[PDB]
RNA sequence: CGACUCUUAGCGGUGGAUCACUCGGCUCGUGCGUCGAUGAAGAACGCAGCUAGCUGCGAGAAUUAAUGUGAAUUGCAGGACACAUUGAUCAUCGACACUUCGAACGCACUUGCGGCCCCGGGUUCCUCCCGGGGCUACGCCUGUCUGAGCGUCGCU
RNA sequence: CCGCGGAGCCUACGCCGCGACGAGUAGGAGGGCCGCUGCGGUGAGCCUUGAAGCCUAGGGCGCGGGCCCGGGUGGAGCCGCCGCAGGUGCAGAUCUUGGUGGUAGUAGCAAAUAUUCAAACGAGAACUUUGAAGGCCGAAGUGGAGAAGGGUUCCAUGUGA
RNA sequence: UGGAAUGCGAGUGCCUAGUGGGCCACUUUUGGGAAGCAGAACUGGCGCUGCGGGAUGAACCGAACGCCGGGUUAAAGCGC
RNA sequence: CCGGACCAAGGAGUCUAACGCGUGCGCGAGUCAGGGGCUCGUCCGAAAGCCGCCGUGGCGCAAUGAAGGUGAAGGGCCCCGCCCGGGGGCCCGAGGUGGGAUCCCGAGGCCUCUCCAGUCCGCCGAGGGCGCACCACCGGCCCGUCUCGCCCGCCGCGCC
RNA sequence: CGCGACCUCAGAUCAGACGUGGCGACCCGCUGAAUUUAAGCAUAUUAGUCAGCGGAGGAAAAGAAACUAACCAGGAUUCCCUCAGUAACGGCGAGUGAACAGGGAAGAGCCCAGCGCCGAAUCCCCGCCGCGCGUCGCGGCGUGGGAAAUGUGGCGUACGGAAGACCCACUCCCCGGCGCCGCUCGUGGGGGGCCCAAGUCCUUCUGAUCGAGGCCCAGCCCGUGGACGGUGUGAGGCCGGUAGCGGCCCCCGGCGCGCCGGGCUCGGGUCUUCCCGGAGUCGGGUUGCUUGGGAAUGCAGCCCAAAGCGGGUGGUAAACUCCAUCUAAGGCUAAAUACCGGCACGAGACCGAUAGUCAACAAGUACCGUAAGGGAAAGUUGAAAAGAACUUUGAAGGGAGAGUUCAAGAGGGCGUGAAACCGUUAAGAGGUAAACGGGUGGGGUCCGCGCAGUCCGCCCGGAGGAUUCAACCCGGCGGCGUCCGGCCGUGCCGGUGGGCGGAUCUUGGGACCGCCCCCGGCCGGCGACCGGCCGCCGCCGGGCGCACUUCCACCGUGGCGG
C-alpha cells in the first residue's frame, strides 16, 4: 500500500495527469511487454515502444501470432500502428487500427546507441535489486 | 418567550459571532508541529538538557496559592551572589537569571543557594576546544557519562505523634480567633481614645 | 457549503402588481438570468435552507472508563468460538481460539513466512473469504476514493515490531495491533464483538499487567481493575433446573 | 356505416426526466510565503503555411539559446531530423530578447509639438532636409558647482 | 418393559388463553420486514449466460406506506441483514427552472391613389431583370450631397440551409 | 354487628403542545318595534362528526362510527 | 372567498450555544483530561493508547447575611444541692407520632395405608413484631433579625 | 567700498542613490453608520461593527514594569485552558462585561541621551598600491576633499557605573578566503533526471475482456510491492506506478574538524573616593469621545502648568500619617500566535450538470446598461469513425435499397430515453359535461409443465431381487459416573521470600502494617478448566451368521390415519 504523502491515489488526479500528460511521458506510459526470447536475453521485462520495432498482437480482434512492423506511435492518441492491423473503409481504402502498446509483445527492437543505454541501464538497475535481496 | 419554570438565560449571541468563530481542526496538526519542534531543537543543543535552562524555587503570591510551590523566571542577583556564581556567566551554563526579583526572607534564599550548588555539582563543563582542554571536565565524565536530560532540571515538586500536653488542651482556639480580630479592628481608635484621654 | 453560495448575486423582489410571485430576482436584462428567481431554497441557483457549517460537532469524547470496558467486553468475546463464528471468521481446524503462536513470529521479514504460519495455523481459509469478498462498492463512493471493498480477516496481536508489520502488511484482511495501544475500533470492526485474533505470547502475558486480575489492579495503567459481574451465573438452565428453585414452585398449570 | 369524441394497449413523434459516469467544485489540513522606475498589476494592438475563439507568445512574436530526454508533431500539407561529423519532440529553464498605454517619466494625450549632444545619407561644418542613437518627469538624501542677502562679522 | 418408544413447542423482544372496547380537527405519543442517499460490519451476496434506470391488458403479497416475481427495452454496476449519519418523502406556496397544451389554423398580415402586357434567366415567377403602357413624389421632393451616429452595411461573384 | 342505598380500583410527581375570534337550541333573562340584531345564566350540541329521518340544510328528531353475515328496532314512514 | 391550465425536476423546524426535565451507560462522595505533554515518517492514523510524580481547574461535597462575619447531633439508662429548670456519669450514635411494599414470630388448622407417641419441610393462617422509600404532623441544629435575662474568659480588663 | 569667513536660503538634464503604484486572507493607525433589539422610542444595543482613508511583513503588533499583589509574595511580551457569563456597567430595562492569581506553549535579552575620562580617538567620498574577489570587503598611503566641538567614537545605563589601591587567575575570541569528512537521522540535508517483480500460462464466456474454472509441491508466481490510474468489462502479476535507511548521475547548501590572511587581545573579587538621568512632559481644571472601570479606565482639544529624600501606582471624592511597589515623558529584539489573497501539495461518512464556485464546456465568456454595474444557458455516438462507398427518385432538403458495427430500436446537440401533448393501429363505447365510490354482469388480453387430478405413513395379499440384519467376536470413536492424579481456587498456617505502597515508628537505610505474587502442607468445588483406570450404554468398520429374519422396487381399481 502507498506510503509515499506526496503521491496522490485520488481517481481525479491520476486521470488527469494521464490524459494530459506531456509528450516524453506519454512515450513511458506507452510502454510494451519485450518478448520471452527477448526478456531472456537482456534482464528486461518491458520497453517504450518506437516505431520500427516487430510487434505481434495478443489482445483484441487482430489477435494472432503474424509480426508486424511499428509504422506510427500517435502519442496523442495513445495508440500505434502495426502494418497489417487495418480495415477497409466503405469507400474502398485502408486504414490503420490503433492499438494500445500495453496489448502487443515486442518480438525485435530496433537497435541503436540510446536504445542499448536505456537496456542495460534498466538491466542494470534490476541486478542490483536482485543481489539487494539476495 | 418564557415558558412556565426555567432558568433567564442571556447569550452574547448579538454580535455578529458567525464571523469570528474559531475551528480547531488544526489542533492536531499544531500539535506534530510543536512535537518535531522539540525534537529538532533538542538535536541542535544535542548535549544540554533540552528543556531550558534550571529555574528557581517560587512560592505562590496568594493566600489560595501560598503552600505550593513552583517555578520561578529565574534566580535572583542576590542567590547567584552568594552561591558565587557571575551573573553574565550563568546564562552561559545554563542558570536562568531575574535581575528583578527581590529576596523578602532568608529560607528562600538559602534554598535557592543550595539548588544552585546542587546543579554546580551536577554540571559537565565541555571545553571550548576539544583538543585543548583548559579548567574544564575530565574525559571519564564527559565523552563517556554525557547524556541529554529529558524532562525538567530537577523537578519542583509539592509529623509524629505525641502526647497532648495540658497547656495546649486548655487553650481557647476560638476565643482567640474572636479577640484577635477585634483587637486588629479596635486598634487605631483605642490609641486615639487614650491620646485624647491624656491631653 | 460555500458561505457565499446562492448569495452573490444581485436580487431585489419586483413588489406586487406585477402578476408574479414576490420571490427576488435578478435585476439587469439581455440575459436568461434577469427575472430570475434568487436567494432561496425553493429557487434554482439559490442558497440552500440551512447551509451546513464547519462548527457542527463532529467530535465526541467517551469517558476513559468505559472505553476500557469496551477493550475488556471485545476482548472477553473473542474467546468464545461462537460469537467470532458468528463473526463469520471461519475458525474451524484453529487448534485453540485463544491463539497463542511463538515470538518468532515478531521476526518475520517475508511475506512467505507470514502465509505460511496462517497455513500451519488453519488461519488461511479466513484469508481466502477476504479473497471471495473483493467487489466494487455501490454508490457515489467510487467517485469518493472508496471504489473497492472487502470484508475484514484476523487482526494480530504483537508485543514488539522486529519487522512482523512488514511481513503481514500485504495480506489482505490481516490488521497488525500492539497490546498496549489496543484499538475498539480494530477489535469490534462494526460495533460488533467477535474478530478472530492470534496473539503472540509476550502479548498474551503482558495482558495481565495491562488490564488487571481482580485481585490486583492494572500494573501499566494507573488506577484501573476490571469491571465487575452483576450476575455470577449465567446459566439459566441450571439456576431454574436447581432443587432449591424447584422446591419452592407452585405446580404448572398446563391446561388451556 | 362513417366522421367526431372518450378510455386502454402497441408502435411512432413536439420533449429531455431518470439511471450510470465526471480532466469540476466545496470543505479541511500541510509546506512555503516571492510584485514594482533594472518599469509591476491591469489594459491595447499585433504574431501560425492554411488558424476565427481559447491558449501561448512580443518585430528573434503558438517562440531563440542552454540543459535533460531520446524519435516524433499530426487536421492537411511541406521539409527537417542521414535517429553521432550529437538530435525530432517534450519537459526544465540559470542565457538572450521583451511592441504601445499604464505609478508612467521631454510637453500634451491628437500616432500633436519640442530642445540638447552625437552618427549616416542629400549639400557640405546653412547644421537646411531625411533616417537613426543617447538624454530631457516630481519629491527627496549625501556630496559638488554656481549664486543671493541694508543676516553676523573681519581685513581694508 | 413380549413394545426400548412416544407429534408440535420456548426467534422468552417468543408462544398461548380469556374478557372488554374501537368517531376525531388543533395537538401529543408509539410502531413501521415503509421509502431515499452515504459510512462501519456482515451476506465465501447478485452481475456482460446481462447491473442501474425505464415501459407493461401478466402472476401476486401487505389495512397501508410500499414490495416481490413474469415479459420488453437497456448496457455496467447493485442490493439484503446488524448498527451509524443526514441537505431524507410534495398538489398546492399569484412557489423556482425547463418543457407542453386548449384557445387556434383563431386574432391578424387594412395609415400615406396603382397597377397591366410581353419576353429573358430559371426545376420553380403575382413579387427578379429588360422593354412597352398607366400612375405617384412635384424642387420646404419619395431628388442630388454632407454633419453626428453606424462600422464594412460599400463593390463584384456565387448560394438559396 | 366496618354503624344509610347504589356504583366504582385509587393516590401522586414531573414535563407538557394546541387554544385563549366562537356559534346554535329548550328554559330563564337585559337593551332594542323588531331582526338570521347586540349582551348574559344553566345544560346539551355544532365547531372536531360521519350515519337513518326532516325532499334539500352546520345546530332539529333518532343515534354516535374498526371490516363483515343473520335477526330486530329508533325517529320517520308504507298511492307512484 | 382567495391559489390552482398541464407535466417533470427542485422546494420549507436545520446547525451552534445555553438551560430544564426524562431516559440509556460508566464511576461513585466523588467525577471529568476536554487544554497540554509522551509513544516509529502519520495508508487507515487529523485515529487509537498512556499520563497519575500534568486534577491547574469545572461541577458536586455548606449554608446564611447587604456586609463585617458566623457556620449545621441526636437519643436511651442511672445520680444530684436546688424544684424555676438546669447540672453529672455511662452506653450507643439524628429523635418522636400516624400511615407504610417487604421481612420476622405465630395460637389454630391441612397430612404421608390405620391407631398411638415423636422428628421435620411446606401450605392456609387469627393475632402480634422490626419497619424501606414516601407523605402529614411534632420536636431538634446552622445563619440573619427581634424581645427578655443571668453568667463565663483573659498577652490585651475592653465602646473586648 | 572692494576682498574674505560664517549663517540662512536658491538654482542645476551637476556625481551617486532612495520614495511613488499594485495585491491586500492575516496585521498596524484613523474615521465610522443605520437596519436590528428594547415587542413603541430618544440613552443603551447593533458597534468602535459594515462602508471610507492611510501603512507594511512573511508574519504584524506587543515587549523586557513609572507591573501585579498585600501573599511564607511573584517578575518582559505573545498565545491556549481556567478565572467567568464572574467583579463591574446598564431608561440597573433590554442587554453588555474584563483583570490578578493558578496550569500550560514558547522562552532571551539588551542599547542610547544624560554625568564623566580619553590631543575627534569617529564617519562619508575620491584616488593608488598589495590583496581578496559571483558581480564587493581588508591593510596602508594620500604635501587627497567633506561631515563633525551647535559633539562623532571607545568605556558605561538603574541589575548601579567609573577611577585609583590590594589579592587571584591568566584569556577558552571573531571575520574573510580555502580543503576533510559525517555529504542535517528519519536516513541526502534540499532540487532535478534516469531506472529497479510477479501469468498476459491451460480450458472456456464475450464485440472486446481485466470474467469463470485450473495450476504437483498444500497448494500457479511476487509480495518490505494486494494504493491508484490506464488498457475494447470487472487486472497484485499487460503498462505507468506502488514498497524498499533501493541504485546510478548532475547541482545547491548549512553544522562540526583542519590551512592561510585580517581584527582584537582583555578579566574577577575586596576597600577608598566620586557620578547618577528623558519638561509645554507629568500633574490639575474643563470639554468631547471611549471603557466593565463605577465623584472620571483610556485617548485627545483648550487653559493652567511643575518637582527632586522627587515623581507614578496602591479600583470611592479629600486632608494628615505610615507602609508597599516601580522609575514615565528615548530606542532595538527571535520563539510560541494569525492567515477566505498567492505558489505548490495531501485528503474527505461533502455535491454529482436545475446539484456543487456565477463558471466541469472558446465563463467573468455571450449579451444588457451612458455609466457605476448586471451576468447566463450550454457535459455524454461508438471499443474503434469502422461517420454509411455504390445504385436509384427528386432542383434540393429529403427518402428507398446497399453497407459498418454486438447494437443505427448508437447516424455528428447521436448513452439510456419517463411525463405532459400529439399521430397512427387494435378493441370498446357514446343525447343529462367528464370523472368517482359500492355491487354485479358482458367482452378481451394474458396466466394455470389446466384438460381425466393428489400425495405421505402403517397393514393386507401376489410375484421378483439382494442380502445385511437379531445375537456373537475383534478394532475404533463417543456419552454418563469418591476411583486416582494434575490443575482453578477460598480460608489457613509455615517463608529462600525481596515485591508494591502507607499521614505507623524511626535510630536516606531500617523496623511495623495492609495487600500482590510465588514455594510447601492442610481445606472446596467442573463447567465458557485437563487427563488416566473401571464399568454401563451408543455408534461406525470388519468377520461369522446364508434365509419363516432384514432390506429394496412392482402390482391390487386393497384396508386404516392424515
Amino acid at each position: 500500500m502507498k506510503f509515499n504523502p506526496f503521491v496522490t491515489s485520488d481517481r481525479s488526479k491520476n486521470r488527469k495527469r494521464h490524459f494530459n500528460a506531456p509528450s516524453h511521458i506519454r512515450r513511458k506510459i506507452m510502454s510494451s511487454p519485450l518478448s520471452k526470447e527477448l526478456r531472456q536475453k537482456y534482464n528486461v521485462r518491458s520497453m517504450p515502444i518506437r516505431k520500427d520495432d516487430e510487434v505481434q498482437v495478443v489482445r483484441g480482434h487482430y489477435k494472432g501470432q503474424q509480426i508486424g512492423k511499428v509504422v506510427q506511435v500517435y502519442r496523442k492518441k495513445y495508440v500505434i500502428y502495426i502494418e497489417r492491423v487495418q480495415r477497409e473503409k466503405a469507400n474502398g481504402t485502408t486504414v490503420h487500427v490503433g492499438i494500445h502498446p500495453s496489448k502487443v509483445v515486442i518480438t525485435r527492437l530496433k537497435l541503436d546507441k540510446d536504445r542499448k543505454k536505456i537496456l542495460e541501464r534498466k538491466a542494470k538497475s534490476r541486478q542490483v535489486g536482485k543481489e539487494k535481496g539476495k | 418567550a418564557p415558558s412556565r419554570n426555567g432558568m433567564i438565560l442571556k447569550p452574547h449571541f448579538h454580535k455578529d459571532w458567525q464571523q469570528r468563530v474559531d475551528t480547531w481542526f488544526n489542533q492536531p496538526a499544531r500539535k506534530i508541529r510543536r512535537r518535531k519542534a522539540r525534537q529538532a531543537k533538542a538535536r541542535r543543543i544535542a548535549p544540554r538538557p533540552a528543556s531550558g535552562p534550571i529555574r528557581p524555587i517560587v512560592r505562590c503570591p496568594t493566600v489560595r496559592y501560598h503552600t505550593k510551590v513552583r517555578a520561578g523566571r529565574g534566580f535572583s542577583l542576590e542567590e547567584l551572589r552568594v552561591a558565587g556564581i557571575h551573573k553574565k556567566v550563568a546564562r552561559t551554563i545554563g542558570i536562568s537569571v531575574d535581575p528583578r526579583r527581590r529576596n523578602k526572607s532568608t529560607e528562600s534564599l538559602q534554598a535557592n543557594v543550595q539548588r544552585l550548588k546542587e546543579y554546580r555539582s551536577k554540571l559537565i563543563l565541555f571545553p571550548r576546544k576539544p583538543s585543548a582542554p583548559k579548567k574544564g571536565d575530565s574525559s571519564a565524565e564527559e565523552l563517556k557519562l554525557a547524556t541529554q536530560l529529558t524532562g525538567p532540571v530537577m523537578p519542583i515538586r509539592n509529623e509524629k505523634a505525641r502526647v497532648i500536653t495540658e497547656e495546649e488542651k486548655n487553650f481557647k482556639a476560638f476565643a482567640s480567633l474572636r479577640m484577635a480580630r477585634a483587637n486588629a479592628r479596635l486598634f487605631g481608635i483605642r490609641a486615639k481614645r487614650a491620646k485624647e484621654a491624656a491631653e | 457549503v460555500s458561505e457565499l453560495a446562492g448569495h452573490q448575486t444581485s436580487a431585489e423582489s419586483w413588489g406586487t402588481g406585477r402578476a408574479v410571485a414576490r420571490i427576488p430576482r435578478v435585476r439587469g436584462g439581455g440575459t436568461h438570468r434577469s427575472g430570475q428567481g434568487a436567494f432561496g431554497n425553493m429557487c434554482r441557483g439559490g442558497r440552500m435552507f440551512a447551509p451546513t457549517k464547519t462548527w457542527r460537532r463532529w467530535h465526541r469524547r467517551v469517558n476513559t472508563t468505559q472505553k476500557r470496558y469496551a477493550i475488556c467486553s471485545a476482548l472477553a468475546a473473542s474467546a468464545l468460538p461462537a460469537l467470532v463464528m458468528s463473526k463469520g471468521h471461519r475458525i474451524e481446524e484453529v487448534p485453540e481460539l485463544p491463539l497463542v503462536v511463538e515470538d518468532k513470529v515478531e521476526g518475520y521479514k517475508k511475506t512467505k513466512e507470514a502465509v505460511q504460519l496462517l497455513k500451519k495455523l488453519k488461519a488461511w481459509n479466513d484469508i481466502k473469504k477476504v479473497y471471495a469478498s473483493q467487489r466494487m462498492r455501490a454508490g457515489k463512493g467510487k467517485m469518493r476514493n472508496r471504489r473497492r471493498i472487502q470484508r475484514r480477516g484476523p487482526c494480530i496481536i504483537y508485543n514488539e515490531d522486529n519487522g512482523i508489520i512488514k511481513a503481514f502488511r500485504n495480506i489482505p484482511g490481516i490488521t497488525l495491533l500492539n497490546v498496549s495501544k489496543l484499538n475498539i475500533l480494530k477489535l469490534a470492526p462494526g460495533g460488533h464483538v467477535g474478530r478472530f485474533c492470534i496473539w503472540t505470547e509476550s502479548a498474551f502475558r503482558k495482558l495481565d499487567e495491562l488490564y488487571g486480575t481482580w485481585r490486583k489492579a492494572a500494573s501499566l495503567k494507573s488506577n484501573y481493575n476490571l469491571p465487575m459481574h452483576k450476575m455470577m451465573n449465567t446459566d439459566l438452565s441450571r439456576i431454574l433446573k436447581s432443587p432449591e428453585i424447584q422446591r419452592a414452585l407452585r405446580a404448572p398449570r398446563k391446561k388451556i
